[PDB]
């Protein structure tokens, strides 16, 4: 609506299923939080120190 | 089985693996020896410190 954008949908929840289907510690580790999602439109990423 | 060719691999609590690098799978052959099963014996293995 303005610079503002946000993520309405998740495209990877069958991996959640299948990591969650394997053991406790592969669905709340750290692998699990960053399967990637793709951008939502025209940008780019960038980081600020 | 003192300088053998041995294979192997690490597995994660995420059960997920790595190969072992023969650098490493011949110190766990070094270290571990005589834990292995030889022909006419079974041999109770026993934890890697």
């Amino acid at each position: 609506w303005q610079s503002y954008r946000t993520r309405l949908n998740t495209l990877f929840a069958r991996q959640l299923v299948a990591r969650a289907t394997t053991g406790i510690d592969t669905i709340l580790s750290m692998e699990t939080q960053n399967i990637q999602e793709p951008q939502l439109g025209k940008g780019f990423y960038a980081t600020f120190v | 089985y003192k300088n053998a060719s041995m294979q192997g691999l690490y597995i994660f609590a995420d059960m997920a693996s790595k190969d072992m690098t023969p650098e490493q799978s011949n110190v766990y052959r070094d270290n571990s020896y005589q834990q292995f099963d030889t022909n006419n014996v079974r041999r109770v293995n026993n934890r890697y410190a």
